[PDB]
């Protein structure tokens, strides 16, 4: 036995691949790809405009009855064409299990909204536009939720600097809290912390 | 497993009828309370006369924190920034130039402790075990400024409290 | 059906930046050079975008290093100098590109070091 | 060993010291300046120098796992001591 | 018979196997607009009447409940109508058609 | 604690309980705040033969996804992601409250 | 792509009217922001930042940016007609603690390195 | 003409006369070494560029051994594994404890390729050997003990440099790298042996503790000091 090394689950493993099969196989006109990943996830990469059936599918079939919208985010990627990438974690109780479905969109394309199928769409797609400027369409209720009032600028984006480019004080002469332009006392320290050396030769990359 | 915590249904017969109209007539879950508030009136408090009296800790305590040295009278730091690099706040900064004597030695070392987290990892990575955060909590102060402390204030903490912190470390270092 | 925008993409106008910060700045695109400190050739595999330099004062309390340039530290990461460029125009930057640089092929030969008649026998092991 | 500038202020052992026309010299009015009494330096310099019989010897700093990491000074210059840089200190080979 | 189904606002139902046949019946009756090739289809198919022949020849409830696994009777019911549901809309929506667009050439590369 | 036996009295009477079988105030009966010094144990790696770090190396056996569908690139019975999951048993120690 | 998919309006001509009405929702609250909040401003100094933040996005030519930046409006307008905002951001509109920045080239030269 | 080797199996086209360690590069693996420099001669001594062939019960060092018609080279195979644990092994059993008080620190290749291909664990259970300081001027420090005799700043002296003051004197596990005699190492080439030691036993004398590599921006710019325009 290897008591440093994470075990193995090859029969999760193959129920998950066997899965992905056969959602591929039910909804060919969204479900560009499907992987399982090696700790035994499953992912599944669709069409942005096959979010509402690929979500009623998921939530509706009896072989899929994935009930809860565990978690909805995006995650950007400045290097792609369409940056932003709309993940929807769900949990099906009656199976036992998880599933993730990956959607891609840029700055300008709208995203359908989910709340029809979760009611926590609601909350989780008004903080995906907050943070990153995702537009989802048939939201009920569509605004910021987490940055101040008025705040111009999407903070999550890989663009946005950390500390923004307001501050906030204030200022004895108004009688008022007032913005200004940010200044820091001390800088943050950009560290370059990666190593030159490989560290994983199963993800080397062809060199092109 | 599970269980049910509500699930429970009450006997229709006269005795237990009687029992409810009279606990509903005569308040008897309200006299209970009021005989446990009675109950914990007449027990002895658990409040310590502080300030002469000082809560328990324990050798771990993250405290303020101090520059210690060698029983030499010689500076611990050997200017390595690991505590630099590790500081979840970038709390700490370090500038460091060969001594007259040519030792690696720091020129600064400045700590702020608004923007420290007290999270005990510059003691882990210091490899000579010359920061410490050390027991003293007792260190407010009247403006901003006296908390942001620099080399001087902190080997000025550790000449304070090295008693203290060297047997707090002698008690806790077979644990680390 | 699905309309045409035959017009070059900006969206500056929502990104935020200040005005100052979009016409004023010039990115520079790049393949990092190699830590001449290591032969590791890892950290020259992707194109990086990094904003020019600005001021930075003395702290006149603790003597730190103080800044006002909110893009002192952002760095981005691009797997193709054409999708750095295509970043850079839409968000509106100026910039400026440099080609990767990449070490030629280099004939070594072990032999060469015990040559009969040339200059490249070494003196020493 | 501190010292006194000539405008009356004191040096750290970093021999920081602010200028006679520096304006910054008004945060200490009505208050002090923290400066430590010791310097490392001098103190160092008190402790005095090992003689030991070999040619290399080991410092850790004394305490075992409470000093620093154990060092390897090489004793084979007469001319000068071999100084373990972690705690400063000085090892000799005895000469004569 | 049962006094709750211990689950809040799901009622009981006096008649499960009436209320079951009629759901699986209206679920294959959509299912027959669905063309024959797509996968959706036959899957459906082969559940719904795998669940319908198991109600047909147990009369006990608990005794069905245990065969089909999928809860309570009530829970079943619920499932039959979000499964009528689904077809509906998959029905409109027509998922078996062939790819909408492949994505562009670098999309979902990790780490890039 | 310290207390008359009159007070402990009638503290078991309103509250219904001995409270001195089960107080909320500790007396002597914690461990001492000075402790005999330890030596843990060193672990399972600490060996001077047979022990190879490719041959334990937990980060190396990571491998990228398995790409089970990629459109770029009888009678199947329909599946699910796993078998659905048993109903729970009412538990023997106390089911009910 | 070359057919972009339109979040609506299509065209520009729809997204034109969507400005306008956006406009109009905007100049029909300014008396409310300035009575309800107490500003000390003017209507008209109200009525001419709203025409001056409107007229900073004048260059747009993209049908797509024109609806996400009326969609933006229409949510800072939502913002200020429930009471959400207070007077800071109202005010923050108005940078009126900044001091005036030089623009023109000896006294950038004179002040500092800014370009 | 072009031959075909084999990189794990994957065709590569190479020039005859290409060792093992450009094949690999070529299809994109940079095989560990330390006293390999593209521009220096082929010295094979530190052996840590060590690698399989397929069917050869024998690694060969990939940085001097040319490549023939279908050789199938196994860079992650575990005998390739296996001797570069080794060698980072004896490597560090005889290197000492100054990382924290040394300027190579955060940069150096003996611990990137220590956490990258070598054990983390010592079974050294002597003490250490000790090397005397040499000096060789006011821009090169030297810290002896730190060496691991890859002979990389000889090389370079003699070629680029056309001095050939620097050398190993005795023999075996007492070899040290230096002089011999109390010689200045002043050249106007000087600084790039210490850009080259892979580790802090040459590094910069007015650098000397003032930084670590982390906390460094880096700004690329040209020199202005003469017209060669580095
Ligand atoms: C006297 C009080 C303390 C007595 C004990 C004592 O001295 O212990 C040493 C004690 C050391 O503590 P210890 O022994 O380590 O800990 C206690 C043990 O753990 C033991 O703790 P314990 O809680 O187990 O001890 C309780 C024990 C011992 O404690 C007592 O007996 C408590 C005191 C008597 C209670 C009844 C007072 C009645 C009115 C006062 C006049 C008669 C009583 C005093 C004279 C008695 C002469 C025989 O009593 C009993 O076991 C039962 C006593 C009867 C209870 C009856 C039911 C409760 C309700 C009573 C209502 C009374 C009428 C309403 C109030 C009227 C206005 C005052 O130190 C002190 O007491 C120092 C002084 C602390 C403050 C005393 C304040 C009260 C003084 C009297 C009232 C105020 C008059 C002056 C006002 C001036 C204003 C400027
Ligand atoms: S305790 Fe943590 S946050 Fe505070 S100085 Fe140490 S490393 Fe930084
Ligand atoms: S980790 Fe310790 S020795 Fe290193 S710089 Fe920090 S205080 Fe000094
Ligand atoms: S040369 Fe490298 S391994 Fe040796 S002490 Fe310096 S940082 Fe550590
Ligand atoms: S001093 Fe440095 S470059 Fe020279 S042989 Fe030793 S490790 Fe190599
Ligand atoms: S790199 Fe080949 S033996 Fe040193
Ligand atoms: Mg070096
Ligand atoms: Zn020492």
């Amino acid at each position: 036995t290897r008591p440093t090394i994470r075990p193995r689950n090859d029969v999760v493993h193959k129920q998950l691949s066997a899965f992905g099969q056969y959602v591929a196989e039910i909804l060919p006109k969204y479900v560009q790809q499907v992987q399982v990943s090696c700790f035994n996830e499953l992912e599944i990469f669709i069409h942005p405009d096959g979010v509402i059936p690929v979500l009623t599918f998921l939530r509706d079939h009896t072989n899929a009855q994935f009930k809860s919208l565990a978690d909805l985010t995006a995650v950007d990627v400045p290097t792609r064409q369409n940056r932003f990438e709309i993940v929807y974690n769900l949990l099906s109780l009656r199976f036992n299990s998880r599933i993730r479905v990956k959607t891609y969109t840029d700055e300008l394309t709208p995203i359908e909204s989910s709340v029809t199928v979760y009611k926590a769409a609601n909350w989780y797609e008004r903080e995906i536009w907050d943070m990153f400027g995702v537009f989802f369409a048939n939201h009920p209720d569509l605004r910021r939720i987490l940055t101040d009032y008025g705040f111009e600028g999407h903070p999550f984006r890989k663009d946005f600097p950390l500390s923004g480019y307001v501050e906030l004080r204030y200022d004895d002469e108004v009688k008022r809290v007032v913005a200004e332009p940010v200044e820091l006392a001390q800088e943050f320290r950009k560290f370059d912390l990666n190593s030159p050396w490989e560290a994983f030769p199963a993800y080397r990359q062809p060199p092109e | 497993t599970y269980k049910f915590v509500n699930m429970r249904e009450p006997s229709m017969d006269m005795k237990s009828v009687t029992d409810r109209a009279a606990q509903t007539l005569l308040w008897t879950e309200l006299v209970r309370g009021l005989g446990m508030t009675l109950s914990y009136l007449f027990r002895e408090p658990a409040t310590i006369n502080y300030p002469f009296e000082k809560g328990p800790l324990s050798p771990r305590f993250r405290g303020e924190h101090a520059l210690r040295r060698y029983p030499s009278g010689e500076e611990r730091c050997i200017a390595c920034k690991l505590c630099e690099a590790v500081c979840p706040a970038q709390a700490i900064t370090i500038e460091a130039e060969p001594r007259a004597d040519g030792s690696r030695r720091t020129t600064r070392y400045d700590i702020d402790m608004t923007k420290c987290i007290y999270c005990g990892f510059c003691q882990e990575a210091c490899p000579v075990d010359a920061i410490v955060e050390g027991p003293n909590f007792e260190f407010s102060t009247e403006t901003h400024e006296e908390l942001l402390y620099n080399k001087e204030k902190l080997l000025n903490n550790g000449d304070k409290w090295e008693a203290e912190i060297a047997a707090n470390i002698q008690a806790d270092y077979l644990y680390r | 059906q699905l309309i045409a925008v035959d017009e070059k993409l900006d969206i500056t106008t929502l990104t935020g930046v200040p005005e100052e910060h979009i016409k004023t700045r010039k990115v520079r695109i790049f393949v990092p050079a190699r830590n001449n400190m290591q032969s590791g050739v890892n950290n020259t595999k992707k194109w990086k975008m990094e904003f020019d330099t600005r001021e930075r004062w003395e702290n006149p309390l603790m003597g730190w290093s103080s800044t006002a340039d909110p893009l002192s530290n952002l760095v981005l990461t691009f797997s193709t100098k054409e999708d750095a460029v295509a970043f850079a125009e839409k968000n509106g930057w100026s910039f400026d590109v440099e080609e990767r640089k990449v070490p030629k092929p280099k004939s070594k030969s072990y032999g060469a070091n015990f040559s009969w008649n040339k200059r490249t026998r070494v003196s020493t092991k | 060993g501190v010292r006194t500038s000539p405008t009356g202020e004191k040096v750290t052992h970093t021999g920081q010291a602010y200028d006679d026309g520096d304006y910054r010299r008004v945060r200490f009015s009505d208050r002090q300046k923290e400066v430590n009494e010791n310097f490392a330096i001098d103190l160092i310099a008190e402790q005095p120098v090992s003689e030991v019989g070999s040619r290399v010897i080991s410092c850790d700093g004394g305490g075992g796992a409470l000093g620093h990491p154990r060092v390897y000074i090489n004793l084979d210059k007469e001319t000068k001591t071999g100084t373990c840089g972690y705690c400063g200190l000085q090892f000799r080979q005895p000469h004569h | 018979l049962k006094k709750t189904t211990g689950l809040v606002g799901l009622a009981v139902c006096e008649t499960p196997h009436e209320r079951l046949k009629i759901l699986y019946t209206k679920i294959l009756d959509v299912l027959g607009q669905i063309p024959k090739n797509a996968a959706y289809r036959k899957y459906t198919e082969q559940i719904t009447n795998e669940k319908l022949g198991m109600v047909k020849a147990e009369p006990d409830v608990k005794k069905l409940e245990e065969q089909l696994q999928g809860g309570q009777i009530e829970e079943v019911i619920l499932q039959a109508e979000n499964e009528l549901s689904l077809a509906r809309k998959m029905l409109r929506w027509k998922p078996w058609e062939p790819l909408v667009e492949e994505p562009p050439a670098n999309q979902w590369k990790w780490p890039i | 604690a310290s207390a008359t036996r009159v007070i402990q009295l009638l503290r078991n009477w309103a509250s219904g309980r001995d409270l001195q079988a089960k107080l909320q105030l500790r007396y002597q009966e914690i461990s001492k705040r000075t402790q005999p010094p330890p030596k843990l144990p060193v672990g399972p790696s600490h060996k001077l033969s047979n022990n190879y770090y490719c041959t334990r190396d937990g980060r190396r056996e990571a491998m990228p996804p398995s790409i089970v569908m990629s459109s770029q690139k009888t009678e199947k019975k329909a599946v699910t992601p796993a078998p659905p999951i048993k109903r729970w048993e009412l538990s023997k120690d106390q089911p009910y409250l | 792509g070359t057919s972009v998919k339109p979040i609506f309006s299509r065209d520009m001509n729809e997204a034109k009217r969507r400005v306008r009405e956006l406009y109009r929702a905007w100049y029909r609250e300014v008396p409310n922001t300035v009575h309800l909040f107490q500003l000390d401003i003017s209507v008209k100094q109200g009525r001419d930042k709203v025409r001056e933040m409107f007229m900073k996005n004048a260059h747009v030519t993209d049908p797509r940016v024109v609806d996400l930046l009326v969609i933006k409006g229409k949510m800072e307008l939502e913002e200020t007609i429930n009471v959400w905002k207070q007077r800071t951001h109202i005010m923050r509109f108005f940078h009126e603690t900044e001091a005036p920045r030089p623009t023109d080239f000896l006294s950038k030269f004179y002040v500092g390195h800014d370009p | 003409n072009l031959i075909e080797v084999f990189v794990d199996g994957q065709s590569v086209m190479v020039e005859p006369g290409t060792t093992v360690l450009q094949a690999c590069e070529k299809v994109g693996m940079q095989i560990p070494r330390f006293c390999y420099h593209e521009r220096l001669s082929v010295a094979g001594n530190c052996r840590m560029c060590l690698v399989e062939i397929e069917k050869a019960p024998k690694v060969v060092a990939a940085c001097a051994m040319p490549v023939m018609k279908g050789w199938n080279i196994l860079t992650n195979s575990e005998k390739s594994k296996k001797a570069r644990e080794g060698v980072m092994e004896f490597l560090l059993a005889n290197h000492p404890l100054d990382c924290p008080i040394c300027d190579q620190g955060g940069e150096c290749d003996l611990q990137d390729q220590s956490m990258m291909f070598g054990s983390d664990r010592s079974r050294f259970l002597e003490g250490k050997r000790a090397v005397e300081d040499k000096n060789i001027g006011p821009l090169v420090k030297t810290i002896m003990t730190r060496c691991i005799q890859c002979t990389r700043c000889i090389r370079f002296a003699s070629e680029i440099a056309g001095v050939d003051d620097l050398g190993t004197t005795g023999r075996g596990n007492d070899m040290q790298v230096g002089t011999y005699i109390e010689k200045m190492f002043m050249s106007e080439l000087s600084g790039n042996i210490i850009d080259i030691c892979p580790v802090g036993a040459l590094t910069s004398k007015p650098y000397a503790f003032t930084a670590r590599p982390w906390e460094t921006r880096k700004t690329e710019s040209i020199d202005v000091m003469d017209a060669v325009g580095s």
